[PDB]
DNA sequence: ATCAGAATCCCGGTGCCGAGGCCGCTCAATTGGTCGTAGACAGCTCTAGCACCGCTTAAACGCACGTACGCGCTGTCCCCCGCGTTTTAACCGCCAAGG
């Protein structure tokens, strides 16, 4: 089953904090985080040990 | 808030001239706004060719005339073609 | 006057064969006439229609290219 | 409001305002943006015409757009203008070939 | 003689047709109908002639096109011979009424 | 009793020539939109709005699409839909070479 | 997948575009239709929002996608 | 290399296009670096389809292209053709097609 | 009112260096790279009015190629068109 | 034709909900005033569109005539309509045992 958590990271774009949702779909490898706030939307791959800190440090990683 | 347009109440008002007794639904007063939105920008499409190939940036009224009579099929443009020249008299005939 | 029945039906004959057809049906020609004729109509009169705005009284190769890419017929060659 | 002046229905000062952020021209003149707001204002006045006596046929007071695309597909020339032209909740001719009617 | 029932006619006339280049409506009768159509609208307007080839070219493609939908429609009728309903039904699905 | 063949599909015809509403139902169509955007990119979420865009530019299509082959059949002297007709049909319009 | 479409949808497909007696392999010759429909459709699409550098296709986007293949649709906005 | 097209390394002159740009009611500004985009997309285009021109020219013996030789290099394409799909080339025709009902069997 | 034929002749002498051409081969070749020209440009004007962005990069003419020209075709000359930018940046 | 009976139409009914009125804002249309060149216009020049004809000839027209695909008919055989029978997509309420 898909899980839908609540973080309390800062969104890189729009800065705001505790607004970031990640969502970890392992039946097909693929995680999502999204952004309560301004919207924006990122996608990459996880595995079965991956935690919502593992797909937001991709995330730095693919904007620099 | 950002102010969003729409055309609504203009032909909305037309409407009420040439109908008084008649109601209608939001989702046709949008596809309304799209249908002034597409017979403009095509109107406006053909502008930027009659400028184009006149080889000239000024546009006046008659390149509009022109257009319309471009776009639209006969006896409905020559309507709308008259509509357009009166009302061209009855505003530059005053200020 | 007539010169619509200026087309001819070896033409047709020859346009059916570069288009391939083999078997011409004798219930053709005038309807073909016809097609060709309102096909040619509005042609020419969105052409004309460019030409009145050009304030010239002669109408140019550019003045056809240009209608004739506003129906979406559009037709290379000539330059336009 | 010139619109007004003009004794139209459509502003003409928005109309003109679009015109330059359109990319249109360089300049725009005085006057063309009246007659361009007249040529939609006889335009919309038709094609909701029809759309009222659309209502009439149906004996509806609120248009449905199924009034709106009936309208645009009976008569002629404004079909063949909106050829290529679908509209949500739309549907079709209610029309039925009879060689496929039963004898 | 060699009368030849008929087969070879017909599809090399068509292997000579397109082989070929150039058009094959003939340039004079075309033109009058031209003028003749273009005498309705506004009077008294000339013509430089490549505007007039341009229209030939375009107006012999046009009919290639029919002629060919209508062939691929009358392949399916399981027919070789061409019906005007033919044509009719071609027209109807291009749109072009 | 048994009724006799063609008739109820004609009277639901006249039935489904009425209401404008949506034929597919949206969880099985939005569920293979998505799984055909996929194969373009990743996380793509869907604006409710947008889905009911391409439903109903994806129904009336068909439908057109269909009337063009129901008079491509009526025409090849049958009254029953063939694929090689919905080929026909294609091939008159133009998106297969 | 593709194989959610059922077959009495495209008979009401049929239905709505009046026609009245159906052959076997439409279904198949339908969906295979369809897909090819979707898949340019959702794949410029897909390109204006890569340009729109955003994270959700916009009603918009389809709309004008629709326009760059000649299937201007009314209605939604655009 | 005083010419940006000596600094682009190309065929095409670039202000040539941002004037094209700037006389064209297109955009107000124009940036540095489309031009020289869309000319090197333009140059592709070019060479890609004299490819198939120069093949088709040269199916026949004749060092000089005619308009049926790009007629038959654009229908013999997949992509080109549904490129130019709406589009007629002036002196053009079509494809060979004959039908295999047609051939004396 | 120039035409861009020696542009086409070093283009030719570039992939088939032996091979001549007609006069209105040329004409029809420069029909259609201004019927090209047009379409990108429009649609990136389009991509401007339809997003609100005041000039015009590089990036919407990528974009625009992708949206008219299919699959192969954009992908070889997203590769070219990245390329010239390459080494026009370098120098 | 002709009756029985499915199928659909069509008339109060009520409910609920969004279309439309309405109302207090503020930002673009306006109003007015100031440079400026694009174009409306006058006018110069040479091209080309037009008309005409004489000569050449290949191209159309009419007919002679067989003939062979188009078609009406036929039998046939089969396989979709449809109505019936489960049946599973789709969508809300309970046991796991681990925390
Ligand atoms: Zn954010």
């Amino acid at each position: 089953i898909k899980q839908k958590l609540e973080t309390q990271f800062t969104c890189l774009f729009c800065n705001h904090d505790n607004s970031v949702v990640c969502t970890l779909d392992k039946k097909n490898s693929i995680g999502l985080l999204e952004c309560k706030k301004c919207n924006l939307s990122f996608q990459a791959p996880i595995n079965s040990l991956s935690q919502p800190i593992d797909i937001y440090s991709d995330w730095i990683d693919a904007c620099e | 808030r950002s102010r969003k347009e729409s055309y609504s109440i203009y032909v909305y008002k037309v409407l009420k001239q040439v109908h008084p007794d008649t109601g209608i639904s939001s989702k046709a007063m949008g596809i309304m706004n799209s249908f002034v939105n597409d017979i403009f920008e095509r109107i406006a499409g053909e502008a930027s060719r009659l400028a184009h190939y006149n080889k000239r940036s000024t546009i006046t009224s008659r390149e509009i005339q022109t257009a319309v009579r471009l776009l639209l099929p006969g006896e409905l443009a020559k309507h709308a073609v008259s509509e357009g020249t009166k009302a061209v008299t009855k505003y530059t005939s005053a200020k | 006057r007539d010169n619509i029945q200026g087309i001819t039906k070896p033409a047709i004959r020859r346009l059916a064969r570069r288009g391939g057809v083999k078997r011409i049906s004798g219930l053709i020609y005038e309807e073909t006439r016809g097609v060709l004729k309102v096909f040619l109509e509005n042609v020419i009169r969105d052409a004309v229609t460019y030409t009145e705005h050009a304030k010239r009284k002669t109408v140019t190769a550019m003045d056809v290219v240009y209608a004739l890419k506003r129906q979406g017929r559009t037709l290379y060659g000539f330059g336009g | 409001t010139r619109s007004s002046r003009a004794g139209l229905q459509f502003p003409v000062g928005r109309v003109h305002r679009l015109l330059r952020k359109g990319n249109y021209s360089e300049r725009v003149g005085a006057g063309a943006p009246v007659y361009l707001a007249a040529v939609l204002e006889y335009l919309t006045a038709e094609i909701l015409e029809l759309a009222g006596n659309a209502a009439r046929d149906n004996k509806k007071t609120r248009i449905i757009p199924r009034h709106l695309q009936l309208a645009i597909r009976n008569d002629e020339e404004l079909n063949k203008l909106l050829g290529r032209v679908t509209i949500a909740q739309g549907g079709v001719l209610p029309n039925i070939q009879a060689v496929l009617l039963p004898k | 003689p060699h009368r030849y029932r008929p087969g070879t006619v017909a599809l090399r006339e068509i292997r000579r047709y397109q082989k070929s280049t150039e058009l094959l409506i003939r340039k004079l009768p075309f033109q009058r109908l031209v003028r003749e159509i273009a005498q309705d609208f506004k009077t008294d307007l000339r013509f430089q002639s490549a505007a007039i080839g341009a229209l030939q070219e375009a107006s012999e493609a046009y009919l290639v096109g029919l002629f060919e939908d209508t062939n691929l429609c009358a392949i399916h009728a399981k027919r070789v011979t061409i019906m005007p309903k033919d044509i009719q039904l071609a027209r109807r699905i291009r749109g072009e009424r």
